């Protein structure tokens, strides 16, 4: 099937993408980075792969909030390199990628204009990954309902506001609701979209979206416990994508304890490993390391195809977990505590 | 005296009771089947009471083997060409009818055992439903017996 | 062996011991149902039914032999598994 | 989406007038007209021929053409991150050229054994002619065929090779066996063709 | 005579002419009308 | 009959290789372009 | 009391009974469908099989004809004595919970539970 | 003399009321099966009140089934060429207009019952809509009876 | 007496009893095949447990096998255009009905299997269903055989 | 003596044996090879344990080759019409057999190394799940020997 | 002597020569012009020298064109289907191999101009791969023009 | 002798030269006239340079148009269908080039303008690029008057 | 003299020449239109200008006329296929050539009224772009003129 | 004199004209309805104006009925194949002009009303686009009121 097409486009940004995965840190590359002592010896070492000179022209005294920042500039760049060679096809997944983005940025624009705050202020502020390319929203700014209104004619976003948020929604919802409600119509539109690109991508992609809707699910609902948010609630921002959502997404719904989260848990041995490998205990890896785990887990799988896009949104968050491995590693290390520097997720 | 091309209309007669008849009934099949592995997952005891539809997207076979059997033992060099047409019409009206009565059974079936899983009561309702697919058949059954002896 | 292998000798000896009989005592009486069965040629139409009534008495030794074969694998099995 | 269903539509209006046209034609009793007899005479064998010889080079380079750019492709975007891609890999594009090359070899044979005949009545061009005629057809076609699809299974193998190279440099080695067995298809593509050709004679 | 010819004449320019009317009436009722400033509202 | 040796032949050429031309032309309507450019 | 659900459900049942038979006096005909089916199933078994043991002697028949045997009621159990048995079973359920029942049987109540220490 | 293949178009008629038909009511059916189904969840009291679009998909299965059997009450080897082709005409005006109606009744069937559990006021307008389709085989009934009578 | 071209239908029937068979065992052989590779990552027990969907995948192929070795063994150089028609018909009947099969096995097998991991209860039901699916090869040669010894 | 045109069908059948065994071929091979690849990566050592499905495809491009080369040395200008239809069907059932093994294989091999890499216990199931594909271009070679030599 | 219609396959020869190098050529250009538009933004110095491809994809209009011209000087009223079979042979295999080698050339060219930009090593393996795709351009000419010379 | 018929080719001819002239032409100009368009937002300057794709998707119908009217003008009653299929063969060869080279034109002209306007050194490499794609209309018209005189 | 049947291509053509230049008229103006009225929600004073896209469009129709005209009054019962050719050659000729010059009126209409929106500069280019899209149906026109009047 | 199976074309003439009429005003009608319906939300007032798009593809439909009631009054039995060719012409002329005067109005009313509500100044505007579309049907009609009297 794919191979009728997908090299008459792809083949050049998948020979690429696949370089920039060899182009990663191993095991063997952190278990260098964790024995060094201070954030000179961190860039030393980090000088020595792909990231060479991402620390150059910059102040000598480093901060791990400037290590934070040249990583995640190393990773938008080359991002946006390679949605600007991409064809339609391609370009438009990788605009799915985006979105998850482009969400949370909106979400710090209507926090601030609800706040009365120009949104010119909070554009350095926004992720890289969804910076918007028309700014009469941004310009404006004037209020919620002028913002909504600009966010439908300017955003790509529009046709997820329009399937489960109005602007009488916007004016009364919490921004945290709004975040996981976008974020929902969001997913089931992207793993749709992975549905109808058949073959080879609906087969790596929906395992890792499927994945990302149940993990929403068990999340938001160990999460919700200790808040005003109903069962009500809880289900309408669960996605409907995951292997739960022909019964175990209705009984987290119900749920509202730990135990009752892992009854759900038990009817999947992947999520009953994941609940049993994590007590959350002192010294434990917790609930929340085992997601990023395991989805480190599935993303390696896409690179075991050849033509597909499963490689491009598992490269991302890859990244992005490299981005937050080498963060956490010199946070250990610039403060002292190496009790819990081993605790970065094993990507390649 | 009758054409010599008489045989082959009442030969595909048969064929198309069997063939398909058991394209219906692996639609069926297929697609509760798979509706039946998914419930199953938090639902160990509704895995036996569940086949309801596969068991009955077989029938569909069966009457597809009734109506081919009926007219594969008709045949005959001699046969009347007006007589292959009837085995013809016989063959189509069950195994096309058959075809449809295995699509309805098989997203019936699919869609029923989901929704038992979430709600047991939808057991009795499954059942009816399938018996309005599942009679598609042998509407087309009847049909193809009248023809094939006519 | 385990007692799985003896049960499945049990039940196998016991069918097929019971119908190869039946066959066996079916081609002694040469009833005329069972012809598809025989292996003839089209010489054993020849003379009478002297050829056909021989072969009648071998298939009918052909099934009381795998009956035999069915006895054996009876004795064998209800000691394995009582043995296992 | 719009041409695979117009390519669908044209091919289910088709076999829709064939099933129909092939039943009116039994049961008006037309047998005397659907003559194949016909069609498989009055046809010039070298129609036949030319169609095969065509096929032969050009299908084989339709398949060496995919061959090329599916591992070509790769061998661009794993050179970027990986310079040592750019010649250990053209292995598989050597492969590709194999299987056009193993196109033009068995093309060249069959053409340079097309003869003109001085006839044109089924009983005088006779058995022999037409023998020729479908033999160099289906030699022509067969050849064309199984390289097209020789071709674009080194291709996608060599994009298989030069992606995984670009990883790790020791698996190029290994993986070219794959690269192997996908050449033999075109390989087995020229044996029979010759084979299909060996006997023919036209006159 | 010439029954094929006048068949094949007729058949070929109208199935090129319906292909014509329908591929370009196909593509007429379904293009985008991307009003995009309103087609949000 | 609705055919003749120039046509059937006319045919089994111009219903193949009007096949060759869509194969042709379904890869030229296949081209596209970026929609971006870099910076 | 409602007139309106009252035609509803009197609709419903005199529709069901009327279609009914028609569709189920048909229904029955699913004994002979079986039926002919399992003969059939029956006879190819056997001659697909026990003839490879119909050797013309005594012997090198009755050698091959103890495996042919066995793999001849391996197939019969599983499709025959098995499966369409189960199909005859389940058939039968259905043809007493619709056919049958619903001229009579309103089979809507809560099932009677004892309270015991059977249940530990 | 009538031609020998006279017989073909009647068969065609038989076989195109029933299995259009079938086509129609096991769409109908499940389009509706779904619907059912996936409201039995939230409202488990409305699946006998549900059963109706899925028993008027069954009907237009009735309606091909009728005309499929007085075409084959009126089929012979004899049959003059005319009495033919109005069976074909009878069998594809209730055959198609079946399928029209049973596509009618999928589609209303699931959009009916799914709003119904959500607001029940619906139900007194869905079966009035599910009329509405169903006529359409009672009209394509209507024809093949005049037809298959000429 | 008989036509020169009268042996390719029968040669067709004897084709496309393995060809449309074995479509159907590849078929039912890929999509379970590719389920129990899925499936094996987290179950490696399961592994020789799963392997019977691509049995029964194998036994439609055999189907296929059965009547193309039975048709080419009853094909002569003369053969009665009717047993020439009665072959295909034989052909088309084991070997459609063997892709429908194998479509059952193929969509049973996959979910089945991945459905088993995830509830090791389902392995019982998974049989029977996949037994009900490759029946419909077995019915399909049933007619075959009837057919090409008619 | 024979017709004119005999051979066409016998040639069409060396060349059907030959094509659509390439297509199987290529496509088993072309599918396993994308997965050992891209499998190697991440496990070094598994390329020569993975090269089966590879060869699996290999051997059923000489199952196309043995009777394509059965069917080429047995044509002749003087061919009779009746072989020249036999071996098509062998052309035919070995080259769409082989095509329908070559599907599976690519499919199965690659599903079964990328699973084999993660879990390399799956590789003694791999091994059989390969067989059962492959086997359908034994199947398609047994029948297209006993065509083509008749 | 020679048919009336006898010329037409060989003028379909010089216009197929033509056409088909040309969609080859267009789209060579096509791609490897979008290549160079989206890399000169970034590195400005490279257009001259990865312009190689587009003249690439002209040249392979340019062995249409010789051959179309080849064929249409060989044209006359009386030819023989022969010579007018052989420059319809020729016809293809210029043209389709210039499709084919047209595809690769705008492919590579797309790819190798995107990569240039990146790493300057490309630059010699870039015209390497994109020889090799003229030389199949090269594998249509050489025989069309060993069969137009025929 | 001349037969009837014998004009439509070359009518064909004079049809096809220009009517897949003005698509190329037409498909040239429109996606040069977007490229154009949504660039000149931006650098309205570069609106009137930016044109030449334009002219040159132009200059292919000039080619449709010249070999149109040459053809219509070398019509006549009871034409041979040798010079009939020339002007036919002259009509693609221009006409199918030309909707090559329209194609060409039409992706260089929006590659090329929207690259320009981010970086002018551009232009030069589309000057030439745009050479290499409006030249297969030439060698279009070359092919089609060599044909057209024959 | 001349045959019956004659008069069907000539009719033909002016079907073409209408059918087809309104079609291109139509998108010409559908794709326009939509244009404009988006336009108009920034732009309140740029309608008036930006109708001219429609205005030319509308052009496209008139062509289409003027030759369907042109062809409805030279029908005749006695005429010559030759003239029939011609009027079938004029009329597709303008009609598919204004179908085209339509498809790239509606395209660079459409994006010269949004980027005129944004950018006032652009409305000349517009019209110039404009213009050789127009002038693609007055090539349809004169080969028309032309073949119609031969 | 004249043939029969000849004034089946005039017929079909009769047909079209008003067939493809109402399939235009019926695209015409169902987009821009659903634009009226769409747009009422926020200005219920524009409505009474809104409606024009609606009453010019009604005009479409008006003028399929002028022309198929002028052929169907200008039919005879054995009518001469000449006039019964002009006015399949003429059927169709109206007939898809009409469905293209249907498309343009369907496209420019569901945008143009979306835009008039969003800019009340449009309206005007947005009539004189509507005219350059209805005149398509008025061609049409023009051409066809020609032909169907000629």
């Amino acid at each position: 099937f794919p191979e009728l097409y997908f090299n008459v486009d792809n083949g050049y940004l998948e020979g690429l993408v696949r370089g920039l995965k060899a182009g990663v840190l191993s095991q063997a590359d952190y278990l260098n980075l964790v024995q060094c002592e201070t954030l000179e010896d961190l860039k030393l070492h980090l000088q020595s792969t792909d990231y060479g000179n991402f620390l150059a022209n910059e102040a000598s005294p480093l901060t791990v909030s400037v290590i934070d920042d040249k990583l995640k500039e190393k990773m938008v760049v080359e991002f946006r390199h390679m949605r600007n060679h991409a064809y339609e096809p391609l370009a438009s997944f990788l605009d799915f990628i985006t979105y998850s983005y482009m969400i949370d940025n909106v979400i710090l624009l209507i926090t601030g204009t609800l706040h009365q705050r120009s949104i010119a202020e909070l554009v350095p502020k926004c992720h890289p990954l969804g910076s918007f390319e028309q700014m009469e929203a941004v310009n404006i700014a004037q209020t919620p309902a002028e913002l909504y209104n600009a966010i439908l004619v300017d955003t790509p976003l529009a046709a997820f506001f329009q399937d489960c948020i109005s602007e009488q929604d916007l004016d009364e919802m919490n921004i945290e609701i709004i975040r996981n409600t976008l974020y929902k119509a969001y997913l089931e539109s992207f793993y749709k979209f992975c549905t109808l690109l058949g073959g080879t991508t609906a087969d790596a992609m929906c395992p890792i979206l499927e994945f990302e809707a149940d993990r929403r699910a068990f999340i938001i609902t160990i999460n919700s416990f200790g808040t005003e948010l109903s069962k009500e609630d809880r289900a309408k921002l669960f996605p409907h994508c995951g292997r739960l959502y022909p019964e175990g997404l209705a009984q987290l719904a119900r749920a509202d304890d730990y135990e009752q989260v892992k009854n759900v848990a038990d009817y999947y041995p992947e999520y009953k490993l994941l609940f049993e490998g994590a007590g959350s205990n002192p010294g434990d890896k917790t609930l929340e390391d085992r997601f990023f785990e395991h989805e480190v887990k599935l993303n390696k799988l896409a690179f075991l195809n050849q033509f597909h896009f499963g490689v491009f949104y598992a490269f991302v968050k890859l990244k992005e977990q490299e981005c937050r491995n080498i963060v956490w590693i010199a946070e250990c290390i610039a403060q002292r505590h190496r009790a819990k520097i081993d605790n970065y997720i094993p990507i390649f | 005296n009758n054409p010599e091309y008489s045989s082959f209309f009442g030969v595909m007669g048969a064929s198309s009771a069997m063939v398909f008849s058991a394209m219906g009934a692996a639609y069926g099949t297929a697609k509760s089947g798979t509706g039946i592995a998914a419930m199953s997952v938090m639902r160990p005891e509704l895995i036996m009471k569940s086949i309801i539809p596969v068991v009955m997207a077989g029938i569909i076979a069966i009457y597809g083997l009734v109506v081919a059997v009926l007219i594969a033992n008709s045949l005959t060099d001699g046969i009347t060409l007006y007589r292959s047409f009837l085995q013809l019409g016989a063959g189509l009206s069950v195994g096309l009818s058959g075809l449809a009565a295995g699509f309805a059974i098989g997203i019936v079936g699919d869609a029923g055992v989901r929704g038992t899983a979430q709600q047991p009561r939808l057991f009795v309702g499954m059942i009816l439903i399938l018996i309005f697919a599942e009679v598609l058949g042998l509407y087309g059954l009847i049909v193809a017996l009248i023809l094939s002896t006519k | 062996c385990g007692p799985k292998l003896a049960a499945c000798g049990i039940v196998l000896s016991a069918w097929g011991v019971i119908m190869l009989i039946m066959l066996g005592i079916f081609f002694n009486v040469h009833s005329a149902v069972l012809i598809e069965d025989v292996p003839f040629t089209e010489k054993d139409f020849e003379n009478g039914p002297q050829n056909i009534y021989n072969l009648y008495e071998q298939v009918s030794y052909n099934c009381f032999i795998a009956a035999g074969l069915y006895l054996l694998l009876g004795g064998f099995s209800f000691c394995q598994v009582r043995l296992n | 989406t719009g041409l695979e269903l117009l390519y669908l539509g044209i091919f289910v209006a088709f076999w829709a007038c064939m099933i129909v046209v092939g039943i009116c034609y039994t049961i008006f009793d037309l047998g005397f007209r659907f003559d194949v007899a016909w069609f498989l005479t009055e046809t010039s064998p070298f129609m036949w021929s030319n169609l095969g010889i065509g096929l032969a080079i050009s299908l084989s380079v339709v398949g060496a053409a995919w061959g090329i750019y599916i591992t070509g492709s790769s061998i661009i975007g794993g050179g970027v991150k990986a310079p040592r891609i750019k010649t250990k890999n053209l292995v598989s594009i050597i492969f590709c050229e194999a299987v056009a090359i193993y196109g033009i070899i068995m093309a060249i044979v069959i053409s340079n054994m097309a003869e003109p005949f001085s006839a044109t009545d089924p009983k005088a061009i006779g058995h022999r002619n037409y023998h020729a005629g479908y033999s160099m057809f289906g030699a022509g076609l067969t050849v064309g065929l199984s390289n097209l699809f020789c071709g674009v299974c080194v291709g996608i193998v060599g994009s298989g090779a030069a992606l995984a190279d670009a990883q790790n440099p020791s698996l190029f080695v290994k993986i070219l066996i794959v690269e192997i067995f996908g050449s033999a298809i075109g390989l087995f593509g020229v044996i029979v063709a010759i084979l299909q050709t060996s006997r023919v004679k036209m006159g | 005579l010439e029954y094929s010819v006048v068949f094949n004449l007729v058949l070929w320019i109208m199935t090129g002419l319906a292909l014509a009317v329908i591929i370009t009436s196909y593509n007429i009722w379904n293009m985008d009308p991307g009003y995009d400033s309103i087609i949000y509202r | 009959g609705f055919f003749s040796p120039g046509i059937w032949m006319g045919l089994l050429t111009t219903l193949f290789m009007l096949f060759i031309f869509t194969y042709g032309l379904h890869m030229i309507l296949s081209l596209k372009t970026m929609d971006r450019f870099d910076d | 009391f409602d007139f309106g659900d009252t035609m509803v459900h009197q609709a419903i049942h005199t529709i069901e009974y009327c279609l009914g038979c028609i569709s189920n006096t048909a229904s029955y005909l699913r004994l002979w469908a079986l039926s002919l089916a399992h003969a059939q199933l029956s006879e190819v078994l056997w001659t697909m099989v026990i003839h490879i043991g119909l050797h013309v002697r005594s012997l090198a028949g009755g050698l091959g004809l103890f495996f042919i045997f066995a793999a001849f009621a391996t197939l019969t159990v599983a499709i025959l004595l098995i499966m369409e048995g189960l199909s005859a079973f389940l058939h039968a359920l259905r043809l007493h919970w619709v056919e049958f029942q619903n001229k009579f049987y309103t089979g809507t109540g809560f099932k009677f539970l004892p309270f015991s220490f059977e249940h530990i």
